[PDB]
């Protein structure tokens, strides 16, 4: 589900919070990315179990059951860090909170109606096309 | 408190809370979309406040618990979904 | 209809044979009653009172004028013809019911009574103590009229099928 590498770096900075402050380690974004005399190595060796760098509409719909997959395994790490901060076996993390609640902010509504609307409007010239 | 299905404040909800006539929750809802509080729009035409953000903040264990409920509710729908896509397209499944 | 060329004419048939269509039509058997008129020789359905009367009768039903088949009481060629009109009577409320309650906005006590040809005003209650379309709403006959959301699973299925169809070898 995710990629192998997760990279830290330490900071010991006075908590804005008052909690009291240890060397302790923070996140950063990681990524495989590959130059290209590495990228005809891989292709290489990865070409007898490659798969084709075009979509194939079985691919796809693959591709989004496995952003299903995905989207499942994560709400369930959240769910089960805030149960486990709720029955308190863990302390409360005041960043993972605000970037919780920050999500809930940002889903979006389908019931209102010029977005069911305008939905039905490209779904029925999408399938013209089809 | 409110989830984003009907985050539609009234202008007569927010009087019935923190007490004001309604004629400058106006100016309180411009203060707060002023200060960066919280996002969004006035249509007074019709009486309501569309908020589309609000300043994330520190909470309690309850709210924390709401917050986990909520989650839950989402998972099962995902997992729902996850199933029937799954078994729909079994076929074409690479 | 079967032995027809061993059995002698009864004259005393059509009499019974009417009298089931004026059943068929009781028993808001419409389909029934046509294949049965058909079944029926042509000269007759023009000629013969006994079978003309059911005729006229579902003839006026279907066209709506329910106060002509209601006049047609008193007009039936035999007395034989008896508690299929009761039976008709009562099939001709339900289908009076069933043109209010899907095309109507409201109507009013007085106004039913006047429509639906209830029994005695008092019991005229009837129908609504029978049927019940939620009725009440401020007077008590305000016939509380009996008249959005993306399926987005349905479509799912659907382009699903598509892309079935589409990736499938054959």
């Amino acid at each position: 589900l995710g990629l192998p590498t997760e990279a830290y770096i330490s900071v010991e900075e006075v908590h804005d919070d008052g909690t009291p402050t240890s060397k302790t380690f923070e996140h950063v974004t990681s990524e495989i990315g590959a130059e290209e005399a590495e990228e005809v190595g891989v292709e290489h060796l990865l070409r007898d179990i490659k798969d084709t760098t075009v979509g194939t509409l079985s691919q796809r719909i693959t591709n989004q059951v496995h952003g299903l997959k995905g989207l499942n395994s994560k709400l369930l790490d959240i769910r089960s860090y805030l149960e486990k901060v709720a029955t308190g076996k863990l302390p409360i993390n005041h960043q993972i909170i605000y970037q919780l609640q920050d999500v809930f902010n940002l889903l979006p509504d389908v019931s209102l109606q010029e977005f069911v609307k305008a939905f039905y409007l490209k779904t029925n010239d999408q399938m013209v096309v089809v | 408190t409110r989830p984003a299905n009907h985050r539609q404040l009234t202008f007569e909800e927010i009087a019935k809370s923190a007490k004001i006539t309604v004629n400058e929750v106006e100016l309180l809802v411009m203060k707060a979309l002023s200060v960066g509080l919280v996002k969004g729009s006035i249509d007074e035409v019709d009486k309501r406040v569309h908020m589309t953000w609000v300043q994330p903040r520190v909470l309690d264990l309850q709210q924390i618990k709401g917050m986990k409920d909520r989650l839950e509710f989402w998972c099962t729908d995902v997992k729902s979904m996850e199933m029937l896509v799954e078994h729909q397209a079994h076929d074409i499944l690479t | 209809f079967d032995y027809k060329e061993q059995l002698p004419e009864s004259a005393y048939m059509h009499q019974l044979l009417g009298l089931n269509l004026l059943f068929l039509l009781s028993q808001n058997r419409v389909a029934e009653f046509h294949t049965e008129l058909e079944r029926l020789p042509a000269k007759d359905i023009q000629t013969n009172v006994y079978i003309k009367h059911p005729v006229s009768l579902e003839q006026y039903l279907m066209e709506g004028s329910y106060n002509k088949v209601f006049l047609a009481k008193g007009n039936i060629p035999a007395e034989s013809y008896t508690f299929f009109i009761d039976i008709l009577l009562d099939t001709i409320r339900d289908e009076i019911a069933g043109c209010i309650e899907k095309a109507y906005e409201k109507i009013l006590f007085t106004e039913a009574t006047r429509i639906l040809f209830f029994n005695t005003p008092k019991k005229m209650t009837d129908y609504a103590k029978k049927r019940g379309w939620v009725l009440g709403p401020n007077n008590y006959y305000s016939f509380a009229s009996q008249q959005t959301t993306i399926p987005s699973t349905e479509l799912a299925k659907q382009v699903i099928e598509y892309a079935r169809q589409l990736e499938m070898i054959v």
